[PDB]
RNA sequence: CCGAUAACGAACGAGACUCUGGCAUGCUAACUAGUUACGCGACCCCCGAGCGGUCGGCGUCCCCCAACUUCUUAGAGGGACAAGUGGCGUUCAGCCACCCGAGAUUGAGCAAUAACAGGUCUGUGAUGCCCUUAGAUGUCCGGGGCUGCACGCGCGCUACACUGACUGGCUCAGCGUGUGCCUACCCUACGCCGGCAGGCGCGGGUAACCCGUUGAACCCCAUUCGUGAUGGGGAUCGGGGAUUGCAAUUAUUCCCCAUGAACGAGGAAUUCCCAGUAAGUGCGGGUCAUAAGCUUGCGUUGAUUAAGUCCCUGCCCUUUGUACACACCGCC
């Protein structure tokens, strides 16, 4: 156990969906590229995880409202 | 105070040989390196000499 | 559980009880033989290897821990 | 040829002045002597020129006087000084080893004499102390009570 | 009088129990009668498939 | 064919319960040449179960301290162990051992916390996991004492000790301690 | 027959045992440090190195020269290092000069055995801490 | 080089110069807004370079 | 069908040799072979009187499988676990004197030479005969 | 964190971060790391292997006289994110299982608001106040002492044995140190003498260049022992010899021959611990003129049991009571 995301990759990521919703995608990897320059993270550690969240939250979204 | 006697006695080893370069103290004296330094005073003066803890 | 006063070596009595019975039930190791003979071990090293020498057992592994013979085939 | 117990066996004999076994082996068995250890006794019987596998109840006669000889006059059979009991010997300067009783009649010698010159080290014997400077707050207390 | 040994097989754990984890409460299912299920409390790591041993068969199984 | 130890074929040993059958890792899949494989079988829960046995048996018997590490040692052990079996039975020393396994599987246990004011002992069943475990126990901890002070060769002790255990012959150490485990279960069911 | 420059070279190593097996054209043999594999100091292990060419037996070995050098680790690391290296080195020399579709065929086997045959060990060790006389064992301590 | 010391005890009796000269300056220059000092050093030469508030006193 | 020393059990190959020295009436030993222990942490003078034969098929293939190798090299080698008593255990290197008196004697039989730097190295008619007992003991063994 | 929600949005701390471990036959490169290829050899061979085998033998930056970074070093990057699947879950946060993967929880370092009259004036030319200050509690020298033992306690090491001890042989590491302002003190190869501790002369090294391919122990392979307080144990003690020091007695240390004490798995109790972990097993550093049973690291061999709970012990939150607020060591 511990997988839990924090409040800042949490937000972060809740952030660049809504400014960023159509160039975002179902691919982790290519959510990673695009939010490797829309943003600056200076972790690529905080970078992925982002990323992750953000591929979680658009299968969410394709199916479904959410909080964001 | 004679000089025969005042420092007869030698140290060129031991303990007493040695002394910390900023407080003369004989203990707990780090000899590595040519540190020739009391402990309390090298970690007081670790940053300034280039020790860091990385972990 | 008082004492084994184990024989340093043979005897009349011993000598031809193990040259009778040993090659004769499956397992031939010191440990064992020397447990139903109440020989010593060093002896029992000393006579299972003369045994191998005499042809009436054949050897099963040869290690230093222990080594350890077994009873002739029939046939 | 790993045979039976010879009719010349001796279960239980007498070396000097004391009985040593039987059923140990030859160099194993000598050292039951008071002044003999396990390097000493693989010494003497090689240069007795015998046999190292067998027990001491096959030492026949003429070996058991052969051993006791070289046992007794070690540096005359080309044994090392440096390997004797009492080397240098502050009575007569001259190297020996010391067997049996002979080994407690010359460490009471040493007591008696420590303890007639007054030394420190004869003092803590008398007092039954330990003499190699070795600290006695916390152990040896079996000794005592 | 003795009762046959037999087997049971797990279906699933319902938790631990014994006021210490040692215990396992579990629902088991006879593979002779699998129409019956009871819960057995069971002593060391029990997965959810896997079957076990049963030395009778009325008993049931309490809380600890 | 996997000819472990050179010989003494998996392929040929059955397993008579299900219970344990599901556990043992003697199959073809799970036969290995030596008892020997660093595979990290303790990693995480319900590993141990796919590491071979026989590996079991070899971590099982380093103990108490003098060997804890010797697995070269336990290997040898149970080596000359196996050819100690097959010598004076003449069947499968696999065969042998899952047996042996088999029978000294305590059945039941109490669980010694039953009452919370005085010490009850409730009577419980034994998951199998925990069936293995006691009972590679017992046989590794049987052969241990086995031959503490006596002439007796370890590998020929833990021999021995599986046989008795494996005959259900009550005169091994591993039926021994089950059947007490069972009397008391029975005691305070 | 004859084709040269026909080599690869493939490292393997387990608890800081690198083992380089170098694998080249030639008539099937097997060296470890200048002696077989057969001569080998943990003999009671000599089953688990020659266990790989049991597998996939001599012939897949016979149009084969390859050579290790083991440096590091202790005799089972080295043993272990060196029985992977040499399943990577010929997994390796074959999917370079022939088919991956017959490289898989063994390989498939190799993982199937065993995956450190193919696979290294991630745990090496951890350091030791000031609280303890090792990694996670602490000192006695009593209260009275 | 014999008569040089090993990199490492260099380095050491580098920081030793540079924890002591910083000790100096700030038991001298305490009131003088002492804060802080660099030190260049080539194998021309050695320069001190001190950081402070009120440099014209 | 060549065999090298390298290519048989070191087991058999090193008591081989010593049988092939115990022979060769060549290979001088001193007179105190039945007296002193090989190394600082050995208890026991060595079971075999012939300890001097068995060293020096030991220090033979030493010197073959890698030379440069001196006195210290060797008391390093034969260097062993000492009880230390009450103490817990080390390691103590072997006796240099056993160690040199096998080198000198080796020397003085000729199949070993001072190399342009410290330590010996073998002769080509020192592992001419070490390849050749190697092969023979390869093919009683084999066979 | 998700969720109900008079709250919404933040900030510290946790996290994030730095270092470290595992993977990149991807890039960058190396005579202070090397690897394949080749030329000489040396030996094995020759039954015939001959594009035969071994070489830590010599050379190919001896600079024109080969390539390359797989192995080593270390930079820049990448790589893992619960990302894919299935199941559970309010279907949310998440949890579990599995494929692929080097890795599906690597260890540390740092670390909040505050409190403990917690420990340190004997770390300091940090320090207030008091004491002493020439018969000195300043300071130096000499000797003794910090070790001293009717006893109790704690941390440990050595063992109680055959899973072993001894004898011999085979035999693989990684941390990391190494010649000094004061400061006269380094790691040491080789050769010779001595049984050993050691001694003598040449060397090398301020160091990926030398020690050093760190030929470590454990472990492995053979012989002996044989259940005997025994070849376990090496306590105690006698004699002798070397190193260091101005000085070895109250034994500095080390070496050899002696004697061989309790101890046969330890009561009530009690400590530490979840994967390269425990545990065995050595080696470095710090201490050092002399030196580790200590400590801190490093490596080798390497498991059993569990993926849970509040039963015990502690700790935190909420509620509750208060005549406490110097806050229960309180008030009275
Ligand atoms: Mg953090
Ligand atoms: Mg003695």
């Amino acid at each position: 156990m511990g997988r839990v995301r924090t409040k800042t990759v949490k937000k972060a990521a809740r952030v660049i969906i809504e400014k960023y919703y159509t160039r975002l995608g179902n691919d982790f990897h290519t959510n990673k590229r695009v939010c490797e320059e829309i943003a600056i993270i200076p972790s690529k550690k905080l970078r992925n995880k982002i990323a992750g969240y953000v591929t979680h939250l658009m299968k969410r979204i394709q199916r479904g409202p959410v909080r964001g | 105070g004679h000089q025969q006697l005042y420092w007869s006695h030698p140290r060129k080893f031991g303990q007493g040989s040695r002394s910390c370069r900023v407080c003369s103290n004989r203990h707990g004296l780090i000899r590595k390196y040519g540190l020739n330094m009391c402990r309390q005073c090298f970690r007081q003066y670790a940053k300034d000499i280039g020790f860091i803890k990385l972990d | 559980r008082d004492k084994l006063n184990n024989l340093v070596l043979f005897d009349k009595a011993t000598y031809d009880k193990l040259c009778k019975e040993v090659p004769n039930y499956k397992l031939i190791t010191p440990a064992v033989v020397s447990e139903r003979l109440k020989i010593r071990g060093s002896l029992a090293r000393a006579a299972l290897q003369e045994l191998l020498s005499k042809g009436l057992i054949k050897l099963v592994s040869k290690h230093r821990a222990q080594v350890i013979y077994t009873r002739n085939t029939k046939g | 040829m790993s045979l039976v117990i010879p009719e010349k066996f001796q279960h239980i004999l007498r070396v000097l002045n004391t009985n040593i076994d039987g059923r140990r082996k030859i160099a194993f068995a000598i050292t039951a002597i008071k002044g003999v250890g396990r390097r000493y006794a693989h010494v003497v019987l090689r240069k007795a020129d015998i046999d190292l596998t067998k027990r001491a109840g096959e030492l026949t006669e003429d070996e058991v006087e052969r051993v006791i000889t070289i046992m007794q006059n070690p540096r005359q059979y080309k044994i090392p000084d440096w390997f004797l009991n009492r080397q240098k010997d502050v009575k007569d300067g001259k190297y020996s080893q010391v067997l049996a009783n002979g080994l407690d009649n010359k460490l009471r010698e040493d007591l008696e004499r420590l303890k007639k010159i007054r030394a420190h080290r004869g003092l803590r014997h008398f007092w039954g102390l330990r003499v190699r400077g070795q600290h006695t707050k916390t152990t040896g207390r079996r000794g005592r009570t | 009088r003795v009762q046959p040994i037999k087997l049971a097989r797990v279906t699933k754990v319902l938790g631990r129990t014994g006021s210490q984890g040692q215990c396992t409460q579990v629902r088991v299912e006879f593979m002779d009668d699998t129409s019956r299920s009871i819960i057995r409390n069971v002593k060391g790591p029990v997965r959810e498939g896997d079957v076990l041993t049963l030395l009778e068969s009325e008993r049931e199984a309490r809380r600890l | 064919d996997i000819k472990l130890f050179g010989k003494w074929s998996t392929d040929d040993v059955q397993i008579n319960d299900i219970s344990l059958q599901d556990y043992i890792a003697v199959k073809e899949k799970y036969a290995k040449y030596l008892p020997h494989s660093a595979g990290r079988y303790a990693a995480k829960r319900f590993r141990k179960a796919q590491c071979p046995i026989v590996e079991r048996l070899t971590n099982s018997m380093m103990m108490h301290g003098r060997n804890n590490g010797k697995k070269l040692m336990t290997v040898r052990i149970v080596k000359h162990a196996f050819e100690i079996i097959h010598l004076l039975t003449g069947e499968n020393p696999l065969q042998v051992l899952v047996n042996a396994i088999i029978n000294s599987g305590p059945r039941e246990d109490s669980t010694r916390i039953g009452r919370a004011g005085t010490v009850r002992r409730q009577a419980v069943d034994v998951s199998p996991l925990r069936r293995v475990n006691q009972a590679i126990w017992l046989l590794c901890t049987g052969a241990r004492e086995a031959a503490f002070r006596n002439i007796k060769t370890i590998a020929e002790c833990l021999a021995d000790e599986l046989i008795n255990a494996a005959k259900g012959s009550s005169n091994s150490y591993a039926i021994k301690k089950k059947d007490e485990l069972e009397r008391v279960a029975k005691s305070n069911r | 027959s004859k084709g040269p420059l026909q080599s690869v070279q493939v490292f393997g190593r387990k608890k800081t045992a690198t083992a380089v097996a170098h694998c080249k054209r030639g008539n099937g043999l097997i060296k470890v440090n200048g002696r077989p594999l057969e001569m080998i100091e943990p003999r009671t292990l000599q089953y688990k190195l020659l266990e790989p060419v049991l597998l996939l037996g001599k012939e897949r070995f016979a149009g084969v020269d390859i050579r290790v050098r083991v440096k590091g680790g202790g005799h089972v690391a080295q043993i272990y290092a060196i029985r992977q290296s040499i399943s990577k080195a010929l997994v390796a020399y074959y999917q370079k000069y022939v088919d991956e579709a017959s490289k898989k065929e063994i390989k498939d086997i190799l993982i199937q055995y065993d995956r450190t045959l193919l696979v290294a060990d991630p745990r090496r060790c951890e350091s030791k801490k000031f609280g303890g006389p090792g990694a996670r064992a602490r000192y006695q301590k009593s209260y009275r | 080089m014999a008569v040089q010391i090993s990199k490492k005890r260099k380095f050491v009796a580098d920081g030793i110069f540079k924890a002591e000269l910083n000790e100096f300056l700030t038991r001298e220059l305490a009131e003088d807004g002492y804060s802080g000092v660099e030190v260049r050093v080539t194998p021309t030469r050695t320069e001190i370079i001190i950081l402070a508030t009120r440099t014209q006193n | 069908p060549g065999v090298t020393v390298k290519d048989v059990n070191q087991q058999e190959f090193v008591r081989a040799l010593a049988a092939f020295l115990k022979k060769s009436g060549k290979l001088k030993v001193p007179e105190w072979v039945d007296t002193v222990k090989l190394a600082k942490h050995k208890e026991l003078a060595p079971y075999d009187e012939n300890w001097f034969y068995t060293r020096a098929a030991s220090t033979a293939r030493h010197l073959y499988l890698r030379g440069g190798a001196g006195v210290g090299s060797m008391t390093k080698i034969y260097g062993g676990r000492q009880r230390n008593g009450v103490m817990p255990s080390h390691f103590s290197r072997g006796s240099k004197s056993v160690a040199r008196r096998v080198l000198q004697a080796l020397e003085g039989l000729k199949m070993v030479e001072k190399d342009q730097d410290g330590g010996r190295k073998l002769t080509p008619q020192g592992q001419r005969d070490l390849d050749r007992i190697a092969g023979q003991v390869a093919a009683a063994n084999k066979k």
